[PDB]
DNA sequence: CAACAGCATGCGCGCCCAGGGCGTGCAAAAGTCGTGCCAGC
DNA sequence: GCTGGCACGACTTTTGCACTCGACTAAAGGGGCGCGCATGCTGTTG
């Protein structure tokens, strides 16, 4: 936890470390002096507080510090968190090839498309665009690829669509309680910063249109994309698998 | 009423048909009145710093017979202004300074004192002060302070309501809550036992708190029960009769009163036979002995003779005891009563679990139960029982403490130590004890009389009191044998805790935040504000959901209806139009007094403890002339309820009815029609509007936008007015009348007008001047406006001809589509400017400088810098030009030969420099609209930092050059009189200035009196003028106060306007949203007859479900309301006499239902009338009132007036294909606002960026460019699905498989489409977390 | 731990992390992957440096594997994002951000391969006689040496150093009567004791050296440690920790604990006029000193103005 | 610090291939270890491991 | 007067952000300034 | 023959190294709740 002015400060854990470190030091200086019973029990005591303070700081009262205490953290709250490294394991991944923006209606634009805003795909697709890009000829080197796509004329709008074509996107919406509140789409370009929902998928999503906001993201690979015709689709699944009884029904 | 001025360029008509009595209030005041009591000298001490000096002050040292005192405080002036303070980014505070008398007395010698001493003053800390509009500026911030609402110090009561045994009881549970201090609750126990409770601490016995009070057991039991008596001589055994003290009982044998019977054995207990002993004389009677063996002695009772062992308390009597006693000779013994129907037999059940009564052993026992470990050293036990709660100042209630403690126990006298006592508690536990007997009731905490509210007074004060008795610990050390140095009141007291405890408090602090400074309603709304959370209390998730709901002693006193949406919902509550606050710190209402049937128009404002008691009328109700009410049945209220009275019964009155709602919805129009959530949304939607270019009237309204407005302070008011004598954007002056005016000063008044200026949300603040030049102008007319504002009023919106109507699809749902014509109009186009700082400092290598010339950088992107290397004001910037440059220098480069070549061939190009320079952030653009640029002395700057130098310096000199030019013409009008009279020269006095040199002698007085008056004047205004100049010169050259480690400071501000677009985010009053869908092409919209498309088109199917319907009528009198000036605009435009357009206009004002305003022309004559009908060409401002508001009929009436359809509906035309929509449609104006939520702050996408060290995951949010959190409901969404590629890719791949994401997009740019998936870091990170507990947790194969 | 924004990192990029990335994208064999990753970590926050080429060949261990497959591959790196990259001597440097000069650019390419590609270490001084070695004259060669001024060298675009580490200073120092006057601006206690101590010896030390003469007057630790009676290694330690802070010419203190800095400010002063003569005479600056009874003899002393990145011997 | 929480030796290196002590700088070797210190150099990703 | 079964009180789960905030000697070994010697121009 | 760089010496600077417990007087918080499991004291069965 480096600074703002330099002068790195000892972070949470390390804490605990260091006052280990300094009970074990001075029994150990302690028990070597041979010295009298009182005073290295003493520091028996103080020592096992430290090592079961540096494994649980609950198990008893009070623990923290005079930092504005608060418990701290211990090895144990490093996990089984509300929000930790388990539940940033446990299929909370925060993501790549994402990206988000305020959903408007669709009112042409057919069951399985979705207006996708233009400035906002060309961000999403860049690894694509490169390999376009470099197979055209129209970039020898990376740097060359890249520098026209950061430079953002011309070609690059018309590879856009060729990368686009076919290629299924993946929308999603805030809190997801039952399988549809993820669907997958053709995207079709469109001059805007917002994204256009057909109306008749706004059931399922249960989204308005009061400034809600949606994710996007683009399968990779293969495997994945064809996982996003053939079951996440919308025209796949028109029917709500609880009840059983369509949704897609025009409100 | 003539009114004022600004008033007649626009008056909007009045609807309201209740008259008003009350006027609103100044609305901040709850802000100001509390700091202005903060800051005063009071003789009686309380109330501010007083209170805090003679909190501690005098100090005694330890035993040294001298002594330290202070005297009053006074202050200093702030050294900066508001606004150069704002932009220097200083806090805004001023000195504190106290003179403190010293006396050093002899040791040994009594009373005796060897000298005093005192320093002048003694300068501690810089205490804030307040701005007039309630900010503190705080390092160039405003920061409003948010008033709290917490519970308030005194005697409560609790039920439990016997949720927790599951038999059910009733628990009577009594806590004591001090201002500052311990607490103590009694508590009930499941088998019916007192017991004490001391700051949460488990159950203690209740005897033992009183033990501690020197109270034996015969005194405990004698003083908390009944006396009576019972007597036994020689087996005659006579007790005293209790008829009244008990309404029932069993009788075990016949009552024989005076050799006759008056009860039977059996006989009935009713007060038949009760009455019959009473009015009969009857003294001391024989009853059966069995009837005493349930009896239980009371004090302790031994024989003359032998007074050892058995019967000292609390225990039931036996046959042997009789015996002994009647052996004794104890004519007289005095027992408990405790017969058991409303009284019971508590405290001595809680004798029998007190394990000693000894006062001793209560102390030992609670000073080892406070701590958990502790030896019995019986010290801890006299320090804590005295400390605890007797201590002068260690346990504080103070005066609402003492005072409600007062009430609470129905004690006479309101004042009294703030210091429990013993008979205090005793008299608590006697009420507690009261309330289980049946006799008395709970108190409800919800009830706004328990609940009290503490503003930035009170709080500071508190702070100032900590942070002085952490310097009075000190400063006791001075005298400890720290000796003598005299000088005490220099070195002893440090500033530092008293300084570093007032600004961490108005710093850092949840109740001090960051002003919401869009919208002026915004900052009102904040700075009146009522939160429950903070320091004092309501931690919240565990608050419960009884503080959230809307009791009714809010009546108007709190808001029902405006409050956060959030999950803190009726916790931050807004205070109600016309409340106020107490001395003691209780919201009270105003009403109206009403003797006999009449309503007299003295108002009372009333507690909430106070009103119950009375009657109070309904604020919307019919009356007289006279005064009397019109029906005989009116609805009031009474006590926690409402029903109808007669007409004698009621004793007040509302006042207006804008008393329940809050200043917020104040505005709302129609609020009747709208349901309370909706209109709970649409309150809230006002202050999160963004203020646009123009700032357009609302066109429907209720009245309140004149007060909102000049009470934000965002308008430039006038004061001491007059004719105005120079106008321009940036400068508006006054020459005052002649009537206002300070004797010697003279001179005008100038207000300097805020040009724009980043808000705390980076929105503009422009002030625009309204008045014109030549022009009169009274106290308190608004010389400009700031940001949405017009003319006085509140304009946060725009109107907008709305149609009612799905069209395409493209409204659906909650969605908005709007005609490209108000896209090009620019309504809507809002401006934002923003903050970007370069620093330019010292490092461990050397120190750095800024620009000219920069290594490895083309002169491409330095076209757009100065010689100094800051950008030139004007300039476009985007992307990453360069708005200042910087060098940073490196360590030690000497040799060799590549070294020694690469400075031969460039020049070294200056060598060890980098790079480092104020690059735009990526993707913000703008042009840049002012730098500041603030120095180090003694640096010598130059460049084109003297710029601003030059500039700020003419622009004082331009400005006191006014005050000389004035002064200067009055002089020269004095001298120019004084020539008159004698030796005048006409025109060849008036060619030749600077006093003709005297114009010789004249006469002898015109010499002495004329030059010596003429010569002094002069000179001392010409020295005294020129001696600001330097002194505000001295103050112009120099350089701020700062950092060791930072050189010289630059900051760059930078201005866009944003243009809708399908991210709009637009609303309405009513708690209409949506976005924008599409922009129509104007040929495109529905349009009516004549050819005039609707502006924005909005979707029926919104308002019945929502059951808004304010909408609708605001349409429709929107709709009226251009009628009217579509009237007048045709009829100026076709040059129309005078004397029509007033008859028109007058008619138009005087048309409704009673309405109240009276406003008729000829009392304004010729141009006046002119001028309010061009103000209102664009259309006729109507005003309606909250809930006295416009009737439909009277809607209709006015549109009848416009030759506009009374349906409100009409023919509209489709705009593609010609044809007529089947049907009508409603079209309307109505009042649209643009809210703070942008889709260019929206819209992110990444693909790949940078990750974290640990876990190696994308970072969190846009800005640092997130990636989008994939959780785990969304992973279930997909297994659901059965789709594990997809899943398997987020989950690696795409976040923590490092190898995996490189072998990925490296395959993707080749075109390969394949995973090769790995193991995620985070994996891997867990299982050594579980390594180093002592677990292993391997991977086996 | 986790949900909060705890400093687990950045994950910047450095150069020689953003040419890994680029050789990753790149259509090299198995083999020339390997010598591409050999190159990458030889070169520096600087560029230029590639450092030793026949060691770059020597460390793969023969087995074949020639100077010309390095030699090839390490063009191509030399190729990447920021230009000219890498290679060595600034000469191929030179050559590579000179390669790519569209072809188009008039009378540029010619001599400028000419320029760059030889007898540029006659181009230090001045053109002169160069002049005569490639017949070019008047401002046909400046304007070439116009474009070869303006190339820039090396990498330190990417750089990734936007930490300009600052000092934050320690103890401020006001200014009195033309010296200084401490202030201190800006067990755990027992240690917050021990740094007033060092503050306080900083405060002597102001007694100790003159502020307003010439460098600092020479002190020994033995007097900081003659005042508190404190161990030296302690008082330097608290001054090596610190940093003082004053209005002119603040410092760790460190080096303020007139001796050798008196005659950096006379070598400084010699220097002024020093621009006459290229080769400088410490020496006989040492013989002016020795008059000045510094007794100075071309020592170190005389050698430190000659040394210090001097015009004294790099202009011989 | 030598011996301490976060040191060179144990834990691994700072730099990639370079290590303090100022010897065997890089790529010269796939493992060694200085005379000064137990420095082991091979990559610095060992502080995620060691 | 024995062990056995039940009622009750206390403690630890959950939910959920929440915000940051951060001297005391003496003594053996070594860094550096001074001075002299040797090599380059 | 003169200047600059470096080597050798002295000095004066750097560095060894740590235990007692030191403590110290308050500093405050503070309106959810269920649910369950275990320990402990009481109570009734024989």
């Amino acid at each position: 936890v480096p600074l703002d002015g330099g002068r790195f400060a000892t972070s949470d854990l390390n804490d605990l470390y260091r006052r280990v470190i300094n009970r074990n030091n001075r029994l150990k200086r302690l028990l070597d002096l041979a010295a009298p019973d009182i005073i290295v029990r003493n520091e028996k005591r103080m020592l096992q507080e430290a090592v079961d303070a540096l494994l649980d700081n609950g198990r008893r009262g009070r623990a923290i510090t005079g930092s504005n205490k608060r418990p701290l953290k211990s090895l144990a709250d490093m996990i089984k968190g509300k929000q930790g490294r388990f539940r940033q394991n446990l299929l909370g991944k925060r993501v790549d090839y994402s990206g988000r923006s305020v959903i408007t209606v669709g009112p042409y634009l057919r069951l399985h498309q979705c207006g996708l805003p233009k400035k906002m795909a060309l961000e999403l697709f860049k690894p694509f665009i490169y390999g376009k890009l470099e197979l055209r000829g129209l970039a020898t080197t990376i740097k060359a690829a890249k520098k026209m796509v950061e430079r953002e004329e011309a070609v690059v709008w018309d590879i856009l669509d060729e990368v686009i074509r076919e290629h299924p996107v993946l929308l999603n919406r805030a809190p997801t309680l039952h399988r549809l509140g993820i669907q997958a789409f053709e995207p079709v370009l469109i001059e805007g910063k917002a994204i256009q929902l057909h109306p008749l998928v706004c059931a399922a999503y249960n989204a308005d249109f009061d400034g809600d906001q949606m994710a996007v993201h683009v399968p990779l690979t293969l495997e994945a994309q064809l996982e996003a015709r053939a079951l996440m689709m919308s025209t796949n699944n028109i029917l709500s698998p609880a009840n059983g009884e369509p949704i897609i029904v025009p409100s | 009423m003539v009114y004022s001025y600004t008033e007649k360029k626009r008056i909007r008509k009045d609807f309201g048909k209740r008259p008003q009595v009350l006027d609103v209030p100044y609305l901040l005041s709850i802000q100001l009145d509390s700091f202005q009591k903060f800051i005063e000298q009071d003789p009686e001490g309380q109330y501010g710093l007083e209170a805090a000096f003679r909190s501690v002050f005098p100090i005694q040292s330890y035993s040294g017979n001298s002594e330290l005192q202070y005297v009053s405080y006074r202050l200093g002036e702030p050294v900066f202004d508001v606004q150069e303070c704002q932009i220097r980014g200083v806090t805004y505070s001023a000195p504190l300074r106290v003179k403190l008398r010293l006396v050093i007395y002899e040791r040994e010698a009594p009373e005796g004192t060897v000298k005093d001493i005192k320093e002048q003053e003694v300068y501690m800390g810089e205490i804030p002060l307040m701005t007039d509009n309630g900010t503190f500026v705080i390092n160039g911030t405003e920061r409003v302070i948010v008033s709290q609402l917490h519970r308030s110090p005194g005697v409560f009561f609790d039920s439990d309501k016997g949720k927790t045994h599951s038999s059910g009881k009733v628990l009577y549970n009594a806590r004591i809550i001090p201002y500052r201090g311990s607490w103590l609750d009694f508590e009930f126990d499941p088998k019916d036992n007192l017991f004490v409770r001391i700051d949460r601490r488990r159950k203690l016995p209740a005897t033992i708190i009183l033990r501690a009070l020197n109270y034996t057991t015969e005194q405990i039991l004698d003083l908390f029960f009944e006396k009576v008596i019972f007597e036994i001589r020689d087996n005659k055994l006579q007790m005293e009769l209790v008829p009244e003290r008990l309404r029932g009982e069993t009788a075990s044998f016949d009552i024989e009163a005076n050799g006759k019977v008056y009860v039977e054995k059996g006989r009935r207990i009713t007060a038949r036979h009760i009455r019959q002993l009473e009015k009969d004389d009857v003294k001391l009677i024989e009853v059966p002995v069995e009837y005493i063996a349930g009896k239980v002695v009371a004090k302790d009772y031994i024989d003359e003779s032998t007074g050892e062992l058995i019967c000292a308390a609390n225990m039931e009597l036996s046959l042997d005891l009789l015996a002994k006693l009647s052996q004794s000779g104890h004519k007289r013994i005095e027992t408990l009563f405790t017969n058991d129907l409303d009284h019971g037999p508590y405290i001595s059940e809680t004798l029998r679990v007190d394990p000693t009564n000894d006062r001793l052993s209560a102390l030992v026992e609670i000073y080892r139960m406070m701590r958990p470990g502790e030896p019995p050293t019986r010290e801890a036990a006299e320090s804590l029982f005295e400390n605890l709660f007797f201590s002068e100042d260690r346990y504080d209630l103070s005066a609402v403490g003492r005072m409600k403690f007062n009430r609470s126990l129905l004690r006479e006298e309101i004042e009294g130590s703030g210091i429990l006592s013993k008979d205090d508690i005793i008299d608590v536990m006697k009420k507690l004890i009261d309330i289980r007997n049946g006799k008395g009731e709970v108190d409800d905490i919800d009830h706004l009389g328990n609940r009290r509210i503490r503003s930035v007074g009170e709080m500071a004060e508190n702070q100032f009191r900590v942070g002085l008795v952490r310097v009075e610990r000190a400063v006791k050390e001075r005298l400890s044998l720290g000796d003598l140095d005299t000088l005490m009141p220099q070195d002893m007291i440090n500033a530092k805790p008293i300084s570093a405890a007032v600004k961490e408090f108005f710093g850092s602090s949840q109740l001090s935040q960051f002003m919401d400074q869009n919208n002026p309603l915004s900052e009102i709304t904040h700075k009146r504000r009522i939160s429950a959370l903070g320091p004092g209390g309501l931690t919240r998730e565990r608050a419960g959901f009884e503080v959230r709901d809307v009791h009714p002693t809010h009546y108007g006193r709190v808001c029902p209806i405006e409050t956060p949406e959030g999950p803190n919902i009726g916790l931050i509550n807004s205070l109600s139009v016309y409340a106020q606050t107490n001395e003691y710190g209780f919201l009270e209402t105003p009403y109206r007094k009403v003797t006999d049937g009449v309503v007299t128009d003295e108002i009372h404002y009333l507690s909430a403890i106070e009103e119950g008691n009375y009657v109070i009328a309904q604020a919307n109700s019919n009356l007289d002339e006279e005064g009397h009410f019109v029906e005989d049945l009116v609805t009031c209220r009474s006590k926690g309820e409402s029903s109808l009275f007669s007409r004698d019964q009621v004793d007040y009155m509302d006042v207006s009815t804008q008393q329940v709602v809050s200043v917020g919805a104040s505005l709302i129009p129609f609020l009747e029609h709208d349901d309370a959530n909706r209109a709970l949304m649409g309150a809230n939607m006002q202050r999160q509007a963004v203020p646009t270019l123009r700032a357009d009237k609302p066109l429907v309204g209720t009245g309140m936008e004149r007060a909102v407005a000049v009470d934000s302070g965002v308008t430039a008011v006038a004061k001491r007015g007059g004719v105005v004598q120079y106008v321009d954007a940036s400068r508006i002056v006054i020459k005052v009348n002649e009537d206002e005016m300070y004797p010697g000063e003279a001179g005008i008044d100038i207000y300097n007008l805020t040009k724009y200026t980043r808000s705390n949300q980076n929105t503009c603040i422009n002030q625009m001047p309204c008045v014109s030049l030549g022009e009169p102008v009274e106290r308190g007319d608004v010389l400009a406006d700031g940001p949405s504002t017009d003319l006085g009023e509140l304009a946060l919106g725009q109107n907008m001809r709305v149609a009612f109507m799905p069209w395409n699809g493209y409204n659906f749902e909650d969605s908005i589509l709007v005609s490209e014509r108000v896209v090009q109009e620019d309504r809507f186009t809002t401006i934002h400017i923003q903050e970007l700082a370069c620093v330019s400092r010292d490092t461990k290598l050397g120190p750095e400088e800024i620009t000219a010339d920069i290594p490895n950088v083309g002169e491409a992107a330095l076209s757009k810098l100065d010689e100094s290397g800051i950008v030139y004001i004007g300039a476009e910037v985007t992307g990453g030009d360069i708005l200042v440059g910087k060098v940073t220098p490196k360590g030690e480069t000497q040799l060799t030969p590549e070294e020694k070549l690469l400075r031969a061939i460039f020049g070294e190009k200056a060598s060890d420099v980098k790079d480092s320079s104020l690059r735009v952030p990526n993707g913000v653009s703008g042009t840049v609209i002012d730098v500041q640029v603030f120095t180090r002395d003694g640096v010598e700057k130059d460049k084109r930092a003297l710029e601003i130098e030059e500039m700020q310096l003419k622009q004082a000199k331009k400005d006191l050059s006014e005050e000389l030019q004035i002064l200067e013409a009055g002089l020269f009008s004095r001298i120019r009189a004084v020539l008159v009279a004698g030796g005048v020269e006409a025109e060849k006095l008036d060619k030749l200035p600077r006093d003709r040199w005297l114009e010789l002698g004249l006469t002898d007085e015109e010499k002495q009196n004329q030059l010596e008056q003429l010569a002094e004047q002069y000179d001392e205004l010409k020295h005294e003028f020129e001696k600001k100049l330097e002194a505000k010169r001295r103050k112009i050259t120099q350089g701020d106060d700062l950092a060791p480690g930072v050189l010289k400071i630059v900051k760059v501000y930078l201005a866009v306007k944003r243009r809708i677009q399908p991210g709009d985010k637009m609303a309405g009053r009513h708690g209409n949203k949506g976005v924008i869908s599409k922009i129509n092409p104007i040929e495109d919209m529905p349009y009516d007859e004549n050819g005039t498309p609707v502006d924005i088109v909005l979707n029926p199917l919104g308002v019945p479900s929502r059951m808004n319907i304010g909408q609708i009528l605001e349409t429709h009198l929107g709709m009226a309301a251009k009628g009217i000036g579509d009237k007048i605009n045709a009829m100026l435009k076709q040059q129309q006499e005078v004397a029509k357009l007033r008859e028109f206009i007058q008619r138009a004002y005087d048309l409704g239902a009673d309405v109240r305003q009276k406003v008729d022309l000829s009392t304004f004559s010729d141009e006046e009338v002119m001028r309010l009908a061009e103000n209102l060409r664009k259309g006729m401002p109507i005003a309606t009132p909250v809930f006295d508001g416009a009737k439909e009929a009277e809607i209709k009436e006015l549109l009848k007036l416009g030759d506009l359809p009374t349906s409100g509906q009409i023919r509209l035309y489709d705009g593609r294909t010609g044809e007529q929509f089947e049907r009508p449609v409603t079209v309307g104006y109505m009042y649209m606002l643009k809210l703070n939520h942008l889709v260019d702050d929206k819209m992110h996408a990444r693909s790949t960026g940078s990750y974290s060290l640990v876990t190696q995951q994308p970072l969190g949010g846009k800005a640092q460019f997130g990636g989008q959190r994939f959780g785990e409901m969304e992973v279930w969404a997909l297994e659901a699905y059965g789709a594990a590629y997809t899943l398997q890719e987020m989950l690696t791949v795409k976040s923590d498989d490092v190898n995996g994401r490189t072998k990925m997009y490296k395959n993707i740019v080749d075109g390969n489409h394949q995973m090769e998936p790995g193991m995620p870091e985070s994996f891997n990170v867990l299982l050594k977390e579980i390594r180093s507990l002592g677990i292993n947790i391997e991977l086996e194969d | 731990d986790d949900e909060l924004p705890v400093y687990q990192g950045e994950t910047t990029q450095t150069l020689q992390d953003y040419l890994m990335w680029q050789v990753e994208l790149t259509p090299f064999t198995d083999t020339d992957r390997a010598i591409a990753t050999s190159i990458v970590d030889a070169v520096d926050d600087t560029g230029y440096l590639t450092i030793q080429i026949e060691d770059i060949v020597d460390s793969i261990g023969d087995d074949e594997i020639g100077l010309e497959e390095v030699e090839a591959v390490l063009k191509r790196i030399q190729r990447f994002d920021p230009v000219g990259v890498a290679a060595k001597d600034l000469r191929d440097c030179l050559l590579i951000q000179l390669s790519q000069f569209a072809k188009e650019t008039p009378w540029l390419e010619e001599a400028r391969l000419i320029i760059s590609d030889h007898l540029d270490l006659l181009a230090n001084h001045d053109f002169r006689t160069l002049m005569r070695v490639t017949r070019l004259k008047e401002e046909v060669l400046k304007e070439a040496v116009n474009l070869i001024q303006s190339l820039d060298p090396r990498p330190g675009q990417s750089i990734q150093t936007s930490e300009p580490e600052y000092v934050i200073p320690d103890v401020l120092v006001r200014k009195v009567s033309g010296r200084w006057t401490v202030e201190l601006n800006a067990l755990e206690s027992r240690n917050d004791t021990l740094l007033r101590v060092s503050r306080c010896i900083v405060e002597q030390q102001q007694a100790f050296f003159e502020q307003g003469e010439e460098y600092m007057k020479p002190m020994v630790l033995a007097d900081i440690a003659q005042a508190v009676e404190m161990h030296e290694s302690t008082i330097s330690r608290v001054t090596t920790q610190k940093y003082l802070h004053s209005p002119r010419g603040i410092f760790e203190l460190k080096y303020f604990f007139a001796s050798s800095t008196a005659i950096r400010a006379l070598v400084k002063k010699l220097i002024a006029a020093e621009n006459p003569a290229k080769p400088l005479s410490d020496s006989k600056l040492t013989s002016m000193l020795s008059e000045q009874g510094i007794m100075v003899a071309r020592r170190t002393v005389a050698k430190y103005r000659e040394s210090l990145s001097i015009p004294p011997s790099n202009q011989r | 610090e030598r011996d301490g929480l976060f040191c060179a030796r144990i834990f691994g290196p700072v730099k990639d291939y370079e290590c303090l002590c100022g010897k065997y700088k890089r790529l010269k070797h796939r493992g060694v270890i200085c005379e000064k210190c137990g420095v082991e150099v091979t990559q610095t990703k060992v502080r995620r491991e060691r």
